[PDB]
């Protein structure tokens, strides 16, 4: 059997997508460590030159950049110096110990350690050069660390940079570690679980108090995503419902639905000749539905998500159910249509009809709810005063820890509402009908007859829901803003009948391991969120600070939300991100990141003008000036500065492309200063500057009006260049029309360049502090509520 | 070729009056009247088909389309509906599975295709 | 079952609208676009756009669940999708069997039926 | 432009028109495209003109 | 010596769509008395749809603004404006279409578009202009010769 492969070319499509986490499945993120010390200067050897531009015998040691990659054009100096600031706050360490940096210095006199390797190198360069003076290697004979036991503190020798010692000293003295000990940890759990007696917290450790820790940065949201930002919300509300859903305890020894199922075909007195209403009764009665029914209640409380009630009018024990129902949750909980759709049924099949009243004919979009207006219309007290509550029951919202909180009435918390429930539901049972036919007032009955055998059972289970919900509660970070999402999260009443009718007298709570692993993703999800925020923010008000105004800031909200982790960017619109711009535009930017962008700026321009491969300008003078002698150079045709000078800006004539004054300025030789980050020709040539070279330099953006290749010309005339003599026989100092704006380098001075580095000599960091905490539970027989009774107590 | 014509002749009748699907065989029915318009390509492609009939071999099947093409009367359409059914009958179609295949994969995949388009769908 | 859209699945308890639902919004304001769509099992909308959708669809899904038995469930799903992605036919011919690259749809599998309604929509 | 399936996306989760439906009707975005917004660019500006 | 069909400034700087987005969130807040609550909240997230694109809006705006003023600057008949016989049919989506997709890149016609819609629009004119003489010089010679 011989085969024939036939292939075809099937093109790629490549859909745009992230990769989305769950909130459990978001890692912390990394904490930051140095292991070396910042640098942007090194000290680097060049030959010096006399006055007269012979060069010397011996060489100075100058500060160049490590790395000159400094473009071209203001424009481009401002973006490489916000990624500068990107890359040195993430070389920003989180905690420091110096004796990881420190090395041997191979010649202190003590064989001390110095930080970090590169100040060794540095050290020997000095030390072994031959033209290095005794002074200088005395000095790093003297050059050891000292140690402080008793303080915990440790100072090395490094030599720096200014700018370097700047930044490394920011970064030592502004360390985000602190102290770490067993109150700390006992303090770090939430404040209810600690006040709650049905839980017992232990520690087997003493924490050392060379411990330490980072504390999580847990403000509250900055950017009030719950307003506006629907979309956004309605993503972060569901991940918060399915974080929540795992959470909440299963219930345990529920009653068998076998036995429940018969003992409620005994109670209706189901008759199979018959077609009834009591049949669909027992209709989705099962385990499964109730601790669906149980996780949906409090996972959707805890997120304040939105729930929609998916019920079968023809079934009335559902509106017995949803009675229950809307008597324990606020209302609020719920789209207005669902709910009032649930209302209305109940209102129809069992309120109006057994007091007799004519079927209420309720307008979509009424202002009113169906029971608001049935408890104006309704004359029984006992109803009334329940479908008030209902109407009325809401969520209090309180700050407790700090966290904002959504509260429920202490009525439910206690299962006393139940009861009012129970007296309405039994004069409705004690009424009439009388425009019914007695077989409706029977089925009527027969529901309200199933929900109040478990009358106690319906306390106890109320008292548990509001017990697990604000047990949970406690573990939550973030505010539990009360806002009606996108979309919901669907209830069947089948599963709140389930619920009602199989809860047993067994508490379920939740497990310390649940409620800590629970916080521990809320703090994890909180920080990252606060972080990426301080981030986002830090670098928009950079870029705005560096007047980057070419720059499309889509990208910075795109990763911001892309680290966030639960949404999906490639989904996101423009518009949405560029409000998130906004919002982010009006937060004051974190302390550090703040306090390092301010040393950026202060320092930029000096780095910029440190880098060889760029000048800050050229003047174009028409009369002869004299080279200046410097040390490095020899004689060079350098300005320190542009006075004396008309200034055309670079980048500005980039921008608008208009060449008109330049043009001018060139054709009639007025002299001008062209400023603007530009590449320069280093000429070392005699000859070249006696031809009046760097004249010729100009014509060709009169002739292209471009400013892009304009590359003036560097003079360095000293002993190397090959026609010196002509300076060294004539007693000629050498003169030029054209100056390159550009700064000297700065001598590297040894001894200033020393600076004692103090960080702790050693300790110990720990990311998860609950690791150190084994909590257990009473026995759930005894698990009391905050009323100090038991949460269930039926027998 | 002679089931062609039929993809083209329920387009050709007016309603008077119709049937509405309620619930999977529940109809309620409309006095509705409904005129049936028609473009000249459509008839053109008609004109093709029919074309393609006679390029077969067909007399009969033609010609009575055309005569219900005077009128396009539901009343007479009982005979379109006939053609249509007993075009069915003259048995399948039991290609080699090469050729039926090669028929089916046969594909012209292109990069030139609308990105957007299959973005969204 | 009950989503209208779905002519082959719709049905509120077993039996689908045998007689379809075109006619109710037929009128002289309207008018009916119907498309012939058993060719499009090899077109290039059912390679991998068609099945990276519905990989898509179900990484979506995969976060709105905390059960290990429903992830895998699921992972099962779309690792069906991603091998039909890249999926090659066996045809007979005489003595040779050819081996064809199809990352198309056919029928023959589950999702078939659905899947293609979901497409066609 | 915006990416169409983003703004498509947006406006559909906003709008809901699917729920809003009757369930006997189809009701979605349409005319949402990067054609229809430089057809609308084109014909404004070139009414104004004219 | 051309007349010209110009915007309010308003709509030139785009800073009018500020008070749209001002009407806008104003409905949004609206408690649509008797209307029923799903079809209500589907409204007002659609006012919100528009009303949260206010950047990108009065960024559309200015460029619309910009463009017509730029290549009405190449317009060399006088802009009369006449409600015509048969007119441009609009699309509402297609307004949507350009209101929701419009991002922040800047289009302005290119000289050499510029440059070539004025030459056509000035080769028109002439061309009209010379034939309006050359009928009247023949129908004046005509009447004058007698050539009745």
């Amino acid at each position: 059997v011989q085969y024939e492969i036939l292939q075809k070319t099937i093109p790629t499509f490549e859909p745009k997508e992230s990769i989305l986490k769950k909130l459990e499945d978001i890692k912390p993120e990394q904490v930051k460590k140095q292991t070396k010390l910042f640098r942007i200067f090194e000290p680097r050897q060049l030959p010096v030159y006399r006055a007269n531009g012979e060069k010397e015998l011996r060489n100075r040691w100058y500060w160049k950049l490590k790395r000159d990659t400094l473009p071209d054009g203001d424009y481009d100096v401002r973006e490489y110096f916000l990624n500068l600031y990107d890359q040195v706050l993430t070389e920003m360490p989180d905690y420091l110990l110096l004796k990881d940096m420190a090395v041997e210095n191979k010649n202190s006199r003590d064989a001390g350690k110095v930080v970090d390797s590169e100040t060794a190198a540095i050290c020997d360069a000095i030390f072994q050069d031959e033209e290095t003076e005794g002074v200088v290697r005395r000095f790093i004979a003297e050059m050891r660390q000292r140690v402080q036991a008793d303080r915990n503190v440790v100072n090395y020798p490094s030599i720096l940079h200014p700018i370097d010692h700047a930044f490394n000293e920011y970064f030592l003295q502004h360390q985000l570690v602190e102290p770490l000990n067993n109150d700390i940890i006992f303090n770090y759990i939430p404040e209810r679980i600690r006040n709650d007696v049905n839980y017992i917290l232990n520690m087997d450790r003493n924490l050392p108090s060379t411990a330490r820790y980072i504390r999580p940065n847990l403000l509250q949201d900055r950017l009030n995503l719950h307003d506006n930002f629907e979309s956004l919300w309605d993503t972060i509300t569901t991940s918060n419902y399915i974080l929540a859903r795992s959470v909440v305890p299963d219930l345990k020894e529920l009653v068998s639905t076998e036995a429940q199922i018969q003992k409620m075909s005994q109670d209706l007195q189901l008759e199979a000749l018959t077609i009834q209403s009591e049949t669909q009764f027992l209709t989705g009665i099962n385990s499964q539905a109730a601790n669906d029914c149980f996780k949906t209640l409090i996972a959707a409380m805890l997120s304040q998500r939105t729930m929609s009630l998916d019920f079968v009018t023809t079934n009335y024990m559902s509106l017995i159910s949803g009675m229950w129902l809307l008597t324990v949750v606020p209302n609020d909980m719920f789209i207005r249509e669902s709910l009032v759709a649930c209302q209305l049924a109940i209102i129809n099949t069992i309120i109006y009809p057994a007091f007799g009243m004519q079927r209420m004919h309720y307008r979509n979009g009424d202002p009113q709810t169906p029971f608001q207006i049935a408890e104006q219309q309704i004359q029984n007290f006992q109803v009334a005063n329940w479908l008030h509550f209902v109407n009325n029951n809401q969520f209090r919202q309180v700050v407790i820890d700090g966290v904002l909180n959504q509260v429920l009435n202490d009525n439910i918390r206690n299962g006393h509402v139940v009861n009012q429930l129970m007296e309405a539901l039994m004069q409705l049972s004690r009424q009439q009908f009388p425009t019914m036919p007695v077989d409706y007032k029977r089925s009527i009955q027969r529901g309200i007859l199933l929900l109040s055998n478990r009358l106690g059972q319906l306390v106890d289970l109320t008292r548990l829901l509001a017990y697990n919900y604000e047990t949970l509660m406690a573990c939550i970070t973030m505010n539990m803003q009360h806002v009606q999402t996108l979309t919901t999260e669907k209830l069947q009443l089948t599963s709140v009948t389930s619920l009602c009718m199989l809860i047993g007298n067994a508490t379920v709570i939740p497990s310390p391991q649940t409620l800590f692993h629970y916080y521990n993703v809320n703090v994890n999800f909180h920080s990252n969120y606060n972080e990426r925020i301080n981030d986002a923010v830090a670098i928009i008000t950079a870029a705005n600070r560096l007047n980057l105004y070419q720059k499309k800031m889509k990208s910075i909200v795109e990763d911001f939300l892309k680290r966030l982790q639960i949404f999906d960017i490639s989904r996101v619109p423009d518009d949405q991100m560029y409000r998130l711009r906004d919002r982010l535009r009006l937060l004051p930017v974190e302390i550090r990141r703040l306090d390092i962008f301010n040393l950026i700026l202060m320092n930029m321009e000096q780095i910029e003008r440190a880098s060889d491969k760029i000048a800050q300008g050229v003047i174009i003078a028409y009369r002869d000036m004299q080279l200046e002698r410097d040390e490095m150079y020899g004689y060079v045709n350098i300005a320190r500065n542009l006075d004396g000078f008309q200034q055309i800006n670079l980048e500005e004539l980039m921008r608008t492309g208009d060449y008109a004054q330049i043009t001018n300025m060139l054709l009639n030789n007025q002299p001008v200063a062209l400023v603007g980050a530009l590449p320069f020709i280093t000429d070392s040539s005699v000859i070249s500057l006696v031809a009046k070279l760097d004249a010729t330099v100009f014509a060709q953006i009169v002739k292209l009006r471009k400013v892009d290749t304009l590359k003036p010309i560097l003079y360095k005339i000293n002993s190397d260049s090959n026609d010196f003599y002509l300076v060294a026989n004539y007693d000629w100092v050498p003169t030029s029309t054209t100056k390159v704006y550009k700064q000297i380098p700065q001598q590297f001075d040894f001894r200033a360049s020393m600076h004692m580095l103090t960080s702790n000599l050693t300790f110990t960091v720990y990311s998860d502090l609950l690791a150190f905490v084994s909590a257990d539970t009473v026995e759930p027989i005894n698990a009391v509520a905050f009323d100090n009774m038991r949460i269930m107590n039926e027998l | 070729l002679v089931s062609s014509p039929m993809s083209i002749l329920v387009a050709l009748v007016d309603i008077n009056g119709t049937f509405i699907t309620n619930e999977e065989l529940e109809l309620e029915f409309s006095n509705k009247y409904v005129r049936a318009i028609v473009p000249d390509q459509t008839f053109d492609e008609l004109k093709q088909m029919l074309d393609n009939m006679r390029k077969a071999g067909l007399t009969d099947i033609p010609k009575m389309i055309q005569d219900w093409l005077v009128d396009c009367s539901i009343e007479k359409f009982p005979l379109m509906a006939k053609i249509y059914s007993w075009s069915f009958h003259v048995g399948f179609r039991k290609q080699k599975m090469l050729d039926a295949a090669l028929d089916q994969l046969k594909t012209e995949y292109t990069e030139d295709v609308d990105d957007e388009m299959y973005r969204e769908y | 079952k009950h989503t209208r859209e779905y002519a082959e699945f719709y049905s509120q308890s077993n039996q689908l609208l045998s007689y379809g639902d075109v006619t109710r919004f037929l009128s002289n304001n309207s008018m009916v676009l119907y498309t012939d769509v058993s060719q499009w099992d090899s077109s290039q909308h059912n390679t991998q756009p068609f099945r990276k959708g519905i990989i898509m669809g179900l990484d979506m899904l995969a976060n709105m669940t905390n059960d290990a038995r429903v992830i895998q469930t699921l992972n099962l799903y779309k690792q069906t999708q991603i091998n039909l992605m890249d999926s090659y036919v066996q045809i007979p011919d005489g003595n040779v069997i050819k081996k064809i690259q199809y990352g198309a749809v056919a029928s023959g599998e589950k999702q078939t039926k659905a899947a293609n309604s979901i497409a066609n929509l």
